[PDB]
């Protein structure tokens, strides 16, 4: 591979480097092999990244797997959408995947657990005859008695 | 079983008559239920 | 089902030419193109009209 | 007689080829359009069906009757049904035609538009008559019967313009060309190896001088001469497709002066 | 010395033939036997035609007037195609066609035919182009198990 | 259906006029006239004559949608010269050259056999 | 409920934000409107017309909650409305309504349009809204929804209206552009040689609805008044719009008529095609939106269309069988192209046949052989197709579409005219499904091109039977793969949206779930709205060390490296001044750090990155707006610049808390934009490159600051849903290497699968 | 019923591309050939190069010859029919041989700068049309608003709309509620 | 639990959502014959009227912004900058 | 009211590359070693050949509508064959210690290299261009 690196006079140049690429993955152990650069080793298995290098390095792997998918088709999506997703996947500290009367089953559980429904969802608000505290509902409007 | 398609089901269907060659085609259809 | 009355595209009457066109082929032995041009159908739009007519009524008349 | 100049090169009962000479493209094009769209003419526009045991449905037949061209030389002296004070139609706004046929013979009986009988008072204005231009004088084939089959109808014709439905149009194709050499460079010719080998020369080229390869392009020239050819379906003789054509424009434009006056 | 406009064929490097095809166009089925020049089309398209043909209106039988079916579409004025295939003879498509030869321009003219849309001639319509008959039959039973 | 009757292409609804004439704000001695139940036949023709008139500073027409038979013609003229006057001048020429032409033609046609 | 569905058609005579609604559909749907003195007259008339004449009404409801039915009601001609009753009126021109093509996979699939009541029976649309709705006119239908109250009408027009969705957050660029005809033709219009004459010019001009009435002056006066195509389009581009772009060797005299340059709303040079007027990052519609706002931008797409489709209606454009025939000589070259590749194949074959070929490293001999023959055969297809492209002329209408950008690409030329090429099923050449053969017309063990699916012929020429059958094998695999894609994609899309749907930005700038958990301490790490972000180059990052020090170093103590006195009025007077030099050393040290910082952030050296506030285009505006002479020293001082740029930084606010923590957040949030800022308004650039006056400079800043502040995201935005739809919607146009890719990969990602299909380590 | 073609109805050639009629033009307004031939249908060039339906184009050339000459035109697959041959025959008949013709604009009569591929091609009327397809349910006594449509409205932030649309007309009942035990136990 | 007029830390700019909701709450009121505070220099359209109102700064309403922790700031229409 | 550069040129070259109506003269000044013209011309309205020669004047009149000939039936601030009207976009390529001014005539482009009229060539648009043969 070609690697853009700054040159002695400051400008970026290409400098090829050999790179190995493997079928299969043993990160903890291959990292440790003499002669490699352990600081730049990579895998497309973001689980292994999180297991060896931690939640943040996994978060940043995961983004880079997501971004590869979307660019390999040739399209472009702004950072922050994929960043949102990948934060949602890693904010508990591991990698969490994103993938008249019924339902009763669930309300019984609510009961017995003392479930507190925050009432911020649009369905819950429908059932109650209300607007959801989203967008145009995320503030109240009141009559301005303080004015002339 | 002729009125239903009840057999294996979709085995008997109403004959298409939109156009002459859609008829012929229907009479010459095949179906595979269910590795490439 | 039956000759159309006019060329869809130019309006030329063409519904008075079918018996003749058919007489011109079977009785005087012209090839379809020579026959059409004898009925004066010289643009490709009218020619298409006679040449590609199909007189279905001739079949429909066989039912009682 | 100074102005727009004429020059017929052929004529025939059915067509009239000519050359307009000293005019704008617009008026030329406009006359083309009028001849196609706005010359009044006479055409079946209502059909009552007493009996049809035919193998064709009624609106199929009706539609075919609207298309049979009907004599229309005296159509200025038929009022449009919607301007006439009658309730519905009458002899000032309408011809009425009859059609009866019965499949008498064993073999198949044809119904042609000569079998159309007018049934109303013409006041000896030459209108209404099915037009007939084949050797056998059948005119148009309307239907076909089998032995035992029957069709009885009345029709009402009415005056009308092709804008409203093409059945009312007198003209058929209208040839129309200009600048056959391409001198004006109004068109840019597509070609693989050579523009002139690959496109056919118009017949209209003879009538006009080829250009000469040196001759640097003429920016000032305009389109002044038009090769036309009007073909009539017959409800109206030809010369009359033009003359009534020029005349209809001229009335359009006068209704515009009349309605400045009324401002 | 072969014809620059013919397709390339790769010759008989075979002296062992045991059989020969009757005709290669016989690999096709009923529907794709109505497409002209399918050998000049990208393959998915011949697949999409082979579905749409099944929605076209033509004359499904000569006896329609006497049947009573749920629904039926007969075109006023079926025309046989100026461009046919030799398979059509067997499929009778010339006799009971499903289509008309329309005079077609390929052009940008006004912007009202963009994005798989078309301008059609009104005058042509007036005079019959693509008009069709539609029939619906409704049924009903009487009394039953009361 | 939802199709407007075909008569609507050449025949005025209740309340509508042949012309409406309106002053144009954009520039001086300009007008916009909207013609109802007309189309290009007239609209290209009046227009093209208005341009043979050297006191004619601007002329132009358009049918804004093909569904409605109506056109809009905008004339601008030199100071002193009413645009409605330029449109009499121009409808006048038209009628005159056609006048002419139905004569040159009615003629050329008896000079004629078949 | 209150909605209608039909067939859609396009219409060049509607505005971008309209929808045409048939009159019959408009007499079926209704809005309840309250009588007041402002509308009692119109409502009266609408009542008297009733249900079946449009503008009319179907019910009246009084005080009582009593519903009066206008079709039956023996008193339907005799209602005297009261203030405060209600009338349910038919919808009418300009009511807002919401229009939607299913599946609605992103929010611009549901946009608010202004009604226009029309005859016949289809809903009609402007060609340029097509692409967000993913809709065309072969059958597609779409649903229109009528809002039922005043607040609901306000929501739709003030947030979902089409004009407000030109530039989308998805990709921080336009999602609507000029397409199809008007794109084929704007290029045609805009060529060097296109001149128009006065008759046609004035009709083009009157075609733009708000042309001021001024006939522009013709670019040719002399033998003849002839105006250019350029000038006439320019009538539709508004004033104060500037855009420049350099293509592969464009210069300011573009030999080729490349690139683009446009000053005060007039095209100077360049043919207009998809890069300018398409839905493109930094083209005209992105420029106009931002510089003049949504409503003007939305008019612009109709004024460009009006003009251009008028012109195209009189110019004409077509395509035909001819446009796919290449030259007799081209064909022979194509056929040899192809013959050589078949000889390469033949050696590689004989070579493997003798056992002379080597694999390399875990790759089988036969895998090596196939990889090589397929490169050969593809390399042939491609050369053959470059051949045909070249040979077609500019007037070749296929080529004219490709050049415009409106339709078609190289592969299409190639396969039509030169060669279709190797077909494949599951990544490989057609396989031996009879024993040791692909069809019975071949003999066994045949690995040649023809035997395994190379289609040598073009479409023009026609396929052979064997080719024909292998290309159908091919084709079928994409029909299948397509249905599997569509189904996989749709399920993804719903699950991402259900996962992210509650995440919202809050009035602390934090992004949180319905629990209040923090997902992000500030949205997007920068607090911006992605609609207000544009690709800009960060200057400090690139270049040699010498070059960065010529461009930014000011040394007032050195007669070679000071500011020449023609740059600046004070120039004589600051030579050798020690205390200005102290400021300037300070500004340089910060440029230097800047460059180091960024090269750590962007290890690669990539200089172009989306950031809010397009500074180049503000400076270009200042330059136009203050008529700036490159030929006079400026009246800016050193301190005006240096301290003015420091003070502006303090006011680029995203977070407003009085404590230290929020201050650090604020500074971190605004770091990268501040690097681009200090690089762009450094002293020597301001004077030597931009030549700003004091007044223009002061205008530059106060604008930077308003624009920056208007890019910040708004609390209340539902960025979750947005994120999800932004990622899902483009994962739906994956209709299409030796690592698992595309949709299955992306399944593999979101699923967090233990057992991935191609796991790989990259080791440096 | 008789069905007369209309804006909205669908049509196709036999090369797997459909369209709907987007408007009709009377003949005056159509572009025309010097012979005064006018098209029955006008299709857009942008529909061609990507789909690579060269058999459409070849069918139209072949079909022009067939009409001019009165022969059935052999469009079968796998023969030696060639465009080159077709084009020859059409030149013999007086037309340019790739099927272009000069045409003229209807509105103006002026010639068209570009010439136009023009010929008969067989088109089919397909079933299933703007009249079967239109409805419009707003009550008196697809076409919906499902999960995905709600999600787009959330994306835009339109909470009021989302409440109006997804309500019951099931009337707002009122109710007193203890502020300590949230329940509807309050004797009012 | 309320946050004194000073020390308020949220944007002084009106958001698109507030603006939408204001204009529409006010047009609802103008549409039900509620007195208006501005000169109708012709307008009959309640949204339009409301927008004239918002521009002349004569909409007497207050936006209560809740922070995620229950606490809130009150910002008047008068005061919010409209960009 | 004025005129503002004016000289006589030698034509090196006439490229049409790819266009039909339009071509790019490369001309020299007979006079100065220094002052050059690259310029786009409508060759159908005004042909031009290799080595032909040109009297070239920029000027700046004889911004209100445009109104047809009539003023133009006596009033010609032209005695020339060939007049264009453009817009300067300049880049003062101020290169070496010679100038270059740029100009676009509805996209037909010009460029003058040289020096002696720096205090001459409008900063600005309103710029006509005029040729006799
Ligand atoms: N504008 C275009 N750009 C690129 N490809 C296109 C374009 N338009 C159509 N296609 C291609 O055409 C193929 C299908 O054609 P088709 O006409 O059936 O599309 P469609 O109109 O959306 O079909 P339908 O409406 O029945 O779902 C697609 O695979 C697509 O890639
Ligand atoms: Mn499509
Ligand atoms: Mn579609
Ligand atoms: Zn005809
Ligand atoms: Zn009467």
């Amino acid at each position: 591979y070609d690697r853009k690196v700054p040159s002695p006079t400051g400008e970026y140049v290409k400098e090829p480097e050999w790179v190995l690429e493997t079928d299969g993955v043993n990160l903890s152990e291959v990292m440790t092999v003499p002669g490699i650069d352990p600081t730049r080793i990579y895998t497309n298995s973001f689980i292994d990244i999180m297991e060896v290098l931690g939640i943040e390095a996994g978060r940043a792997a995961l983004y880079k797997e997501v971004y590869n998918v979307i660019a390999s088709d040739g399209s472009y999506v702004n950072y922050r959408h994929m960043a949102l997703l990948v934060d949602v996947m890693t904010t508990q500290g591991g990698l969490t995947s994103v993938t008249f009367e019924e339902t009763v089953e669930i309300l019984f559980e609510a009961g017995a657990s003392a479930e507190l429904d925050d009432c911020r969802g649009v369905s819950e608000n429908v059932i109650l005859g209300q607007m959801a505290p989203i967008g145009t509902g995320a503030f109240d409007v009141m009559i301005d008695e303080e004015s002339l | 079983a002729l009125a239903t398609g009840n057999w294996g089901a979709g085995v008997s269907q109403v004959l298409n008559r939109y156009t002459y060659s859609s008829t012929l085609s229907h009479l010459r259809r095949t179906n595979t239920p269910i590795a490439k | 089902m039956i000759v159309p009355v006019r060329c869809f595209s130019c309006g030329k009457v063409v519904g008075d030419k079918w018996e003749s066109y058919l007489n011109l082929l079977q009785e005087d032995e012209l090839d379809e193109g020579t026959a059409l041009s004898r009925l004066g159908l010289k643009r490709y739009c009218c020619r298409r009209m006679i040449l590609t007519h199909v007189d279905l009524i001739e079949k429909f008349l066989r039912y009682n | 007689e100074e102005g727009p100049q004429v020059k017929i090169r052929e004529a025939s009962k059915d067509n009239v080829d000519f050359i307009l000479s000293n005019v704008d493209l617009a008026m030329a094009n406009s006359l083309r359009r009028v001849m196609i769209a706005e010359i009044p003419t006479l055409a079946i526009d209502s059909v009552e069906v007493e009996t049809n045991t035919t193998v064709l449905a009624d609106e199929f037949i009706a539609h075919r009757l609207g298309l049979i061209p009907l004599q229309s030389m005296d159509i200025e002296q038929l009022e449009y049904s919607r301007d006439c004070f009658c309730e519905d139609h009458c002899d000032k706004c309408s011809v009425v035609l009859t059609l009866q046929a019965f499949g008498e013979s064993e073999s198949t009986t044809n119904v042609y538009s000569k079998d159309l009988v007018i049934v109303s008072n013409l006041m000896g204005r030459n209108i209404g008559h099915p037009i007939i231009q084949d050797k056998e004088g059948n005119g148009v084939l309307i239907c076909k019967l089998r032995k035992g089959q029957e069709l009885k109808l009345t029709c009402v014709a009415k005056k009308g313009i092709a804008k409203e439905h093409a059945k009312w149009g007198p003209a058929a194709a209208i040839e129309f060309e200009y600048d056959p050499w391409n001198k004006l460079k109004h068109t840019d010719y597509w070609y693989e190896q050579d523009s002139a080998k690959e496109w056919p020369q118009s017949k209209n080229c003879e009538y006009e001088d080829p250009p000469n390869e040196g001759d640097p392009f003429d920016y000032k020239a305009q389109a002044d001469t038009f090769y036309m050819n009007v073909e009539s379906v017959g409800s109206i003789p030809v010369d009359q497709v033009v003359v009534r054509g020029i005349d209809t424009l001229q009335k359009k434009v006068a209704s515009i002066l009349l309605a400045l006056t009324q401002m | 010395d072969v014809d620059p406009a013919k397709r390339i064929r790769v010759s008989h490097h075979a002296t062992t033939f045991t059989h020969c095809e009757i005709h290669p166009s016989m690999i096709l089925g009923v529907a794709a036997s109505i497409i002209p020049f399918p050998d000049h089309n990208q393959s998915p398209r011949n697949t999409y035609q082979s579905a749409m043909g099944k929605q076209a209106m033509g004359v499904f039988l000569t006896n329609y007037n006497v049947r009573m079916d749920t629904m039926a579409n007969i075109l006023y004025y079926p025309q046989k195609p100026l461009g046919t295939t030799r398979a059509m003879e067997y499929l009778k498509f010339r006799e009971l066609p499903a289509g008309q030869n329309a005079i077609v321009a390929i052009a940008c003219y006004s912007g009202y035919n963009q994005e798989d849309s078309m301008i059609m001639n009104q005058s042509s319509i007036d005079r019959g182009l693509f008009r069709s008959l539609f029939f619906r039959s409704y049924m009903d039973q009487e009394k039953k198990y009361g | 259906m939802n199709a407007p009757d075909r008569f609507e292409l050449f025949l005025l609804g209740e309340g509508e006029s042949k012309l409406k004439i309106d002053p144009d704000t954009k520039a001086p001695n300009a007008v916009v006239i909207t013609f109802e139940k007309e189309d290009h036949t007239l609209g290209n023709l009046i227009r093209a004559e208005l341009l043979n008139d050297r006191k004619v500073l601007f002329a132009a027409y358009k049918v804004e949608h093909p569904f409605f038979a109506r056109f809009k013609l905008r004339i601008q003229t030199t100071e002193g010269y009413d645009p409605k006057d330029a449109l009499k001048n121009a409808c006048n020429s038209i009628i005159n050259k056609l006048g002419a032409l139905k004569t040159n033609f009615e003629t050329e046609w008896n000079l004629q056999t078949l | 409920d209150f909605s209608a569905r039909t067939v859609i058609s396009g219409d060049p005579n509607l505005e971008l934000d309209q929808v045409g609604v048939p009159k019959s559909i408009a007499k079926t749907l209704t809005y309840p409107e309250v009588v007041t003195p402002y509308n009692i007259d119109r409502l009266t008339q609408l009542v008297r017309n009733g249900p079946n004449e449009h503008p009319g009404a179907k019910y009246v409801i009084r005080d009582s909650g009593d519903r009066i039915d206008l079709r039956y009601s023996k008193r339907a001609g005799d209602i005297q409305l009261q203030y405060g009753w209600k009338v349910e009126r038919h919808i009418m021109d300009n009511d807002p309504v919401l229009f939607n093509r299913q599946p609605s996979l992103h929010k611009m699939s549901m946009m608010a349009h202004r009604v226009k009541v029309i005859p016949y029976s289809t809903f009609r649309l402007n060609l340029s809204v097509t692409s967000p709705y993913n809709a065309d006119f072969d059958g597609d239908e779409m649903n229109l929804h009528v809002p039922q109250s005043e607040e609901t009408r306000a929501e739709l027009s003030q947030l979902c209206a089409v004009p407000l969705q030109i530039v989308s957050p998805q990709s921080n660029k336009p999602c609507m552009g000029i397409v199809q005809d008007t794109l084929c033709g704007i290029r045609k219009l805009t060529l060097r040689d296109t001149f128009i004459e006065l008759d046609q010019v004035l009709n083009m001009l009157y075609w733009v609805p708000d042309w001021d009435g001024v006939i522009p002056t013709p670019a040719i006066i002399k033998p003849k008044p002839l105006w250019s195509g350029k000038q006439i389009l320019s009538v539709a581009i508004p004033n104060g719009i500037h855009l420049q772009r350099f293509d592969e060797g464009t210069t300011l005299l573009s030999p080729k008529d490349n690139g683009m340059l446009i000053i005060d709303g007039q095209i100077i040079f360049g043919v207009v095609e998809k890069k300018t007027v398409g839905s493109s990052n930094g083209g005209l519609i992105h420029v106009v939106t931002r510089e003049k706002g949504p409503q003007v931008c939305a008019k612009l797409f109709g004024n460009i269309q009006k003009v251009v489709n008028f012109w195209l209606l009189h110019n004409g454009f077509s395509t035909g069988i001819g446009d796919t025939i290449a030259d007799g000589p081209t064909m022979r070259e194509i056929t040899e192209t192809i013959a050589e590749a078949k000889k390469k194949v033949l050696d590689v074959t004989k070579e493997a046949q003798a056992n002379l070929l080597t694999a390399k490293h875990g790759m089988t001999l036969r895998e090596s052989f196939e990889d090589n023959v397929v490169r050969f055969l593809n390399e042939a297809r491609d050369k053959a197709g470059r051949l045909a492209e070249v040979n077609l002329k500019d007037l070749n209408n296929v080529k004219q579409m490709v050049m415009a950008g409106s339709k078609g690409s190289f592969i299409n030329i190639a396969q039509m005219s030169a060669c279709v090429g190797q077909q494949s099923v599951e990544g490989k050449r057609i396989a031996f499904g009879f024993v040791d053969r692909t069809l019975p017309h071949f003999s066994k063990d045949d690995y040649s091109p023809e035997s395994k699916g190379f289609v040598e012929n073009s479409y023009l020429r026609g396929l052979t039977p064997q080719e024909f059958f292998f290309h159908a094998m091919g084709g079928r695999e994409g029909l299948i793969d397509t249905a599997v894609k569509t189904a996989e994609t749709g399920y993804i899309q719903r699950r991402l949206v259900k996962a992210l749907e509650d995440i919202m930005v809050h009035y602390d700038n934090t992004t949180r779930n319905s629990l209040g958990n923090v997902i992000q301490f500030i949205y997007g790490e920068d607090g911006m709205d992605a609609a207000h972000i544009e690709k800009q180059s960060l200057d400090t990052i690139g270049g040699s060390d010498a070059a960065f020090e010529k461009r930014y170093r000011v040394d007032l103590l050195n007669t070679d490296h000071t500011l020449d006195p023609s740059l600046l009025e004070s120039g004589s007077e600051i030579l050798g001044d020690l205390k200005l030099q102290v400021l300037l050393d300070e500004e340089y040290k910060q440029l230097v750090k800047d460059r180091k910082f960024l090269r750590e952030v962007f290890v690669d050296g990539e200089a172009n990155w989306p950031l809010p506030v397009n500074i180049r285009r503000i400076i270009q505006n200042a330059q136009q707006t203050f008529h700036i002479d490159h030929t006079k020293p400026s009246d800016l001082t050193i301190k005006d610049i240096v301290l003015g740029v420091k003070d502006l930084q303090e006011n680029l606010l995203v977070l407003r808390g009085k404590n230290e923590i929020i201050q650090n957040a604020q500074r971190d949030a605004v770091t990268l934009f501040c690097c681009l800022l200090r690089s762009r308004l450094a002293t020597r650039r301001v004077l030597q490159e931009y030549r700003l006056t004091k007044q223009a400079f002061d205008w530059v800043l106060s604008n930077i600051e308003a624009q920056f502040l208007r890019s910040v995201v708004h609390p209340g935005e539902m960025v979750g849903v947005l994120a999800a739809q932004s990622i899902g919607e483009p994962a739906t146009q994956m209709t299409l290497k030796k690592v698992t890719s595309g949709v299955p990969r992306l399944k593999e990602i979101l699923n967090v699968a233990k057992n991935m299909k191609t796991p790989s380590l990259t080791v440096y | 019923t008789t069905k007369i073609p209309q804006i909205g109805d669908k049509f196709a050639s036999r090369h797997g591309q459909k369209g709907t009629i987007g408007i009709t033009y009377r003949r005056e307004d159509m572009p025309f050939t010097a012979e005064g031939i006018v098209p029955d249908l006008i299709i857009n060039p942008h529909a061609i190069p990507s789909r690579m339906t060269v058999a459409h184009l070849i069918e139209c050339l072949l079909s022009k010859v067939a009409a001019l000459s009165g022969n059935e035109g052999d469009a079968s697959p796998f023969t030696d029919i060639t465009v080159e041959g077709i084009s020859k025959l059409l030149r013999e008949h007086g037309y340019q041989s790739r099927g272009f013709e000069v045409m003229y604009n209807g509105h103006t009569g002026k010639k068209l700068m570009a010439q136009i591929f023009f010929g008969p091609t067989y088109y089919q009327r397909l079933r299933h049309m703007v009249d079967d397809k239109i409805h419009a349910r707003a009550r008196g006594p697809g076409l919906r608003f499902g999960e995905m449509e709600r999600d787009c409205m959330i994306a835009h932030g339109a909470a009021s709309f989302l409440k109006e649309r997804l309500m019951e007309a099931s009337d707002a009942f009122r109710v007193h509620i203890c502020g300590i035990c949230g329940l509807m136990t309050v004797i009012a | 639990k309320a946050i004194p007029k000073d020390q308020r830390a949220t944007t002084p700019y009106m958001t698109k959502y507030e603006r939408a909701r204001i204009l529409g709450t006010r047009a609802l009121q103008i549409s039900m014959n509620a007195p208006v505070f501005v000169d109708l220099e012709g307008e009959t359209d309640p949204l339009r009227i409301a927008m004239k109102e918002l521009a002349e700064k004569k909409i007497p309403l207050v936006i209560r912004r809740y922070l995620p922790d229950g606490s809130f700031e009150d910002w008047s229409v008068e005061e919010l900058i409209v960009d | 009211s004025n005129t503002l550069f004016d000289d006589i040129f030698q034509v090196s070259e006439v490229d049409p590359g790819r266009y039909n109506k339009v071509c790019r003269i490369e001309a020299a000044s007979t006079t100065q070693d220094q002052c050059k013209l690259t310029l786009d011309i409508n060759v159908e309205l005004f042909p031009v050949a290799a080595q032909d020669s040109l009297t070239v004047t920029i000027a700046s009149s004889l911004t209100r509508s445009w109104r047809p000939p009539q003023a133009g039936d006596r009033s010609l601030a032209d005695d020339y064959d060939y007049v264009m009207y453009g817009t300067a976009y300049k880049f003062e390529e101020v290169s070496k210690d010679l100038i270059a001014v740029y100009y676009s005539f509805g996209g037909l482009l010009m460029r003058l290299e040289g020096n002696y009229r720096n205090l001459n060539n409008l900063k600005q648009e309103n710029a006509y261009l005029l040729i006799r043969r």
